[PDB]
């Protein structure tokens, strides 16, 4: 009886979960950057 | 916005003596082209 059930199946791949990681990495890594330089955010602009 | 100013000063400051070496340049041009027999500087 599945045959005329079970729903529609998604190939679905979290690879959006994958892209956010990574720009927070490199949000952190540019921070980081930033303060051993001793050049802040806000003493940019 | 200061900050962010003194980021593209160096921009600004390169093309300001830019500006002023132009100046010189048509400085003496003028200085040469007076001694051309041309009424427009009198």
């Amino acid at each position: 009886g599945a045959l005329n059930n079970a729903g529609k199946g998604m190939i679905e791949t979290n690879i959006g979960n994958y892209i956010q990681q990574q720009i927070n990495l490199l949000e952190f890594i540019k921070m980081e950057m930033a303060d051993v330089a001793g050049i802040s955010k806000q003493r940019e602009g | 916005t200061l900050q962010s100013s003194h980021i593209t000063e160096w921009l600004f400051t390169i093309h300001d003596d830019v500006k002023k070496r132009a100046l010189e340049c048509f400085l003496e041009t003028a200085k040469v082209a007076l001694k051309g027999r041309n009424k427009k500087f009198q």
